[PDB]
C-alpha cells in the first residue's frame, strides 16, 4: 500500500493484493500495525475513504479497519 | 500555506526562573512541536503533538494550546536549558517551522569597557583603514554603537561582531569597526564610537584625534 | 538505535550544484519520511521537502522548489538532496529528519555545512592594534589584532603563543567583500605591558600560514 | 462506544460525501412566440420545366420587417406576416434529440438533480440526493 | 479456522482474525487454497454459509470465495 497523509494523519491507499494481510508502518511512536477486514476490490475510480480508529484493549464492534497505535486514514476501491 | 510565529525572538532569563514561549499559527492546526537546538548540536525533539512529552524529556518542560494558540513552558529553569526553542507544525504540507526563540542566561547590568584603536601603520599602507572599538564585558547584550567622524555620523561601512554569551561571566562583548580608505581617513582628524547601554544615562564615548599624542 | 548518517561538509563555486547524502539504519527505511532542514549561520530552521521512501512522492517548501530535487535508494536505505545552481545564500548547514506518522522530526542526522565561495584561497592580513598615542588612563590596558581578507575559514589566533589566554576576547568572522575579518581584544593589568611584550598569533591553515606581530606602542607623526 | 474508539457509549455524528458526476441529462426550453422562424416559399406560376428552377425561399420572424423578395425575371413581390393564432405556460422537454411540449410546473416539479439554464460548468446540480441514497451509517463508514 | 465437513465436503468455520490472509489445508489431493475475500466479522449466531467453487485457470465473476484445488463450504458471522 502507498503510505500518504490526510491533515497531518497517516492515510492508507490499499491495493486488491493485500486484502488478508496485516498492515505495518512505521511511525515516531513506534511501528504501528492495522487491522484492515473490509468488500475490499480492485484500486479504481470507486474509492471509499474513512478513519481506522485507534483500539487499545477494546474488542472491536461496528468497523472492519482499526489500528494500534495511531488512528490511520484508508482507501481502497470496490471494482473486480 | 501556514506560518507559525513564535513570540519573544530572545529571552533572557536566571535559573529557577519560569520562562513561557508562545508560538501562534496562522491557522488552526493540532500537530506542532517544539525542538531545542544546543550551540554545537543538532536539534532534538522536546515536545510532539501540543503536550506529548518525548521519552527522556524532563518533566520542566510542558507543552499546552489548542485553537492555533500553543505554548511552550519550562517550569523552572535549569543551566542545561539554555538553547533555541523551536515550534513546527505538521499537519499541512509545506510543513513550517517557527524563527526560534533564543533563551541565554542572565545577570547583574554591567556596563562595557570601551577602547578605541586607530589605524595600525601597517594597514595605512593598504589604502584602507579601520577603525575598532571593542565594548567588552556588558550585561544585557541591547548595546548600540554610533560612528562620528569630525563630528558626522557614519552609517556606512561600519561591521559589528559580538561574543556569545560567556559561559563564565554570563556577559557578552563586542567588536565594532569602521573601515572608510584611507584617503577619507587622513582627511579628518576626531574618531568617535559612542556607546548607548541602559547602565548610563547618555553613552559611553570614546573618541582620538588622528594627529595627537 | 535509529541513525542518520548525512556526507561531509562540501566547499562549492557558485553556480555549482551539490548531492548531500542521508544513510539510515536501525529501522525499516520505507515506513518513514525524510526531511531536510536548511539553517543558515543566525538564521532559524528552514524545512525543505520530506520524501516518502514507499512510493518516492516528494513534497517541497515553494522557497526551495527549484532550489532542491529529493531522490531515495531503497535499496542503501539512503536518501540525497541535490542543490542546483547554488549561491552565497544557499551557504548552510542541511539535516535529514526522519518523521513518525506527523510531520515530528523525531531523528536528526549530525547536519552537511555547505560553503558556497567564489573566493580564492587568501592568507590574512594581520594588524597589531595598540592603544591610542599616548596611552591610556587606569590599571589595565587593552590591545587589539585585526585579521583582515581571509580565506576560508578558520583562523586560529592566539596571544603570546596562547600563554595569555585570560582577558581575551576574539569575535566572530564576517564577511567583508567575500573575504572574512576578525578581530581580537585582550586586557592585561598596565604593569605588564608594554614592559612585557605581547605578540598576536595568527595561524590559517589553508594559506599554511603563521604569522606573528608584536604590539607596539604608537609614537607622533 | 469502546468498541470504535469512543470513551462514552451514545450517540455520535457522522457525515458522508461523494462526487456527483451527471452521464446523461436532458433539458427543458422556453419557446418563445417571437424569435419563432417561418419558411416560405414564392414560386412563380409559370409552367415551365425540370424534373434549377426553385421558387424564392424567404425567412421572417413576427418582429422582422415587411419583406421585399425577389423572383428572377418577374421582379420583386412585398408581403408582411403575423403569427395570428400556437401558445408557449408550456415547456418543451430534450430527451436526446427527442423532445416533447409538456406543462409547466410539472417540468418544475420533477425530482431530478437541476441546474439553472445558464449553466455550462454542469457540475453544481441542485438536489443530487434525489439519485443518491445513503444507507444507514456504521460508526466509521 | 475449525476445518470440518459437510456431507464429505469440507467445511470452514471462519473467524473474524482470518479476515484477508489465504485459507490452507491439506487434502489427499494436495494442499488447498481457497481465497476469501467476503462482510466477514464477528463469528456469532448470525452465520452465513455457502460454496467456494473450484477454479481453474478462470477469473472469478459474481463471487468472493472459491478454492483452486477442491471445492470447499465456509462459513462465517456477519457481527461486529
Amino acid at each position: 500500500f502507498h503510505l500518504t497523509t490526510r491533515n497531518g494523519e497517516p492515510h492508507m491507499i490499499v491495493s486488491r493484493q493485500e486484502k488478508g494481510k496485516s498492515l505495518l508502518f512505521k511511525t515516531e511512536d513506534g511501528v504501528n500495525m492495522c487491522t484492515l477486514m473490509a468488500d475490499l476490490g480492485e484500486l479504481c475510480e470507486d474509492t471509499i475513504t474513512y478513519k481506522c480508529p485507534l483500539l487499545r484493549q477494546n474488542e472491536p464492534e461496528d468497523i472492519d479497519c482499526w489500528c494500534n497505535s495511531t488512528s490511520t486514514w484508508v482507501t481502497y476501491g470496490t471494482c473486480t | 500555506a501556514i506560518v507559525a510565529t513564535q513570540s519573544p525572538a530572545i529571552m533572557s532569563a536566571s535559573p529557577g526562573e519560569k520562562v513561557t514561549i508562545s508560538c501562534s499559527a496562522s491557522s488552526s492546526v493540532s500537530y506542532m512541536y517544539w525542538y531545542q537546538q544546543k550551540p554545537g548540536s543538532s536539534p532534538k525533539p522536546w515536545i510532539y503533538r501540543t503536550s506529548n512529552l518525548a521519552s527522556g524529556v524532563p518533566t520542566r518542560f510542558s507543552g499546552s494550546g489548542s485553537g492555533t494558540s500553543y505554548s511552550f513552558t519550562i517550569s523552572s529553569m535549569e543551566a542545561e536549558d539554555a538553547a533555541t526553542y523551536y515550534c513546527q507544525q505538521y499537519h499541512n504540507y509545506p510543513r513550517t517551522f517557527g524563527g526560534g526563540t533564543k533563551a541565554k542566561s542572565a545577570r547583574a547590568d554591567a556596563a562595557p569597557t570601551v577602547s578605541i584603536f586607530p589605524p595600525s601603520s601597517e594597514q595605512l599602507t593598504s589604502g584602507g583603514a579601520s577603525v575598532v572599538c571593542f565594548l567588552n564585558n556588558f550585561y544585557p547584550k541591547d548595546i548600540n554603537v554610533k560612528w562620528k567622524i569630525d563630528g558626522s555620523e557614519r552609517q556606512n561601512g561600519v561591521l559589528n561582531s559580538w561574543t556569545d554569551q560567556d559561559s563564565k561571566d554570563s556577559t557578552y562583548s563586542m567588536s565594532s569597526t569602521l573601515t572608510l580608505t584611507k584617503d577619507e581617513y587622513e582627511r579628518h582628524n576626531s574618531y568617535t564610537c559612542e556607546a548607548t547601554h541602559k547602565t548610563s544615562t547618555s553613552p559611553i564615548v570614546k573618541s582620538f584625534n588622528r594627529n595627537e599624542c | 538505535a535509529a541513525q542518520l548518517q548525512e556526507s561531509g561538509p562540501e566547499l562549492v563555486k557558485p553556480g555549482a550544484s551539490v548531492k548531500i547524502s542521508c544513510k539510515a539504519s536501525g529501522y525499516t527505511f520505507t515506513d518513514y519520511f525524510i526531511n531536510w532542514v536548511r539553517q543558515s549561520h543566525g538564521k532559524s530552521l528552514e524545512w525543505i521537502g520530506d520524501f516518502y521512501p514507499n512510493n518516492r512522492g516528494p513534497t517541497y517548501n515553494q522557497k526551495f522548489e527549484g532550489k532542491a530535487t529529493l531522490t531515495v535508494d531503497k535499496s542503501s536505505s539512503t536518501a540525497y538532496m541535490e542543490l542546483r545552481s547554488l549561491t552565497s545564500d544557499d551557504s548552510a548547514v542541511y539535516y535529514c529528519a526522519r518523521g513518525l506518522w506527523d510531520a515530528w522530526l523525531s531523528y536528526w542526522g549530525q547536519g552537511t555545512l555547505v560553503t558556497v565561495s567564489a573566493a580564492k584561497t587568501t592568507a590574512p592580513s594581520v594588524y597589531p592594534l595598540a592603544p591610542v598615542c599616548g596611552g591610556t588612563t587606569g590599571s589595565s590596558v587593552t590591545l587589539g589584532c585585526l585579521v583582515k581578507g581571509y580565506f576560508p575559514e578558520p583562523v586560529t589566533l592566539t596571544w603570546n603563543s596562547g600563554s595569555l589566554s585570560s582577558g581575551v576576547h576574539t569575535f566572530p568572522a564576517l564577511l567583508q567583500s567575500g573575504l572574512y575579518t576578525l578581530s581580537s581584544s585582550v586586557t592585561v593589568t598596565s604593569n605588564t605591558w608594554p614592559s612585557q611584550t605581547i605578540t598576536c598569533n595568527v595561524a590559517h591553515p589553508a594559506s599554511s600560514t603563521k604569522v606573528d606581530k608584536k604590539i607596539e606602542p604608537r609614537v607622533p607623526i | 462506544g469502546w468498541g470504535n474508539g469512543c470513551g462514552l457509549f451514545g450517540k455520535g455524528g457522522i457525515v458522508t460525501c461523494a462526487m456527483f458526476r451527471c452521464k446523461k441529462n436532458m433539458e427543458g426550453k422556453v419557446v418563445q412566440p417571437e424569435n419563432l422562424e417561418y419558411t416560405i416559399v414564392i414560386t412563380p406560376h409559370s409552367g415551365e420545366e425540370h424534373a434549377g428552377k426553385h421558387g424564392k425561399e424567404i425567412k421572417i420572424t413576427p418582429q422582422s420587417s415587411i419583406t421585399e423578395a425577389e423572383l428572377t425575371g418577374y421582379g420583386t413581390v412585398t408581403m408582411e406576416c403575423s403569427p395570428r393564432t400556437l401558445d408557449f405556460e408550456m415547456v418543451l422537454l430534450q430527451m436526446e434529440n427527442k423532445a416533447w411540449l409538456v406543462h409547466r410546473q410539472w417540468f418544475l416539479d420533477l425530482p431530478l438533480p437541476w441546474l439553472p439554464g445558464a449553466d455550462t460548468q454542469g457540475s453544481n446540480w441542485i438536489q443530487k440526493e434525489t439519485l443518491v441514497t445513503f444507507k444507514n451509517p456504521h460508526a466509521k463508514k
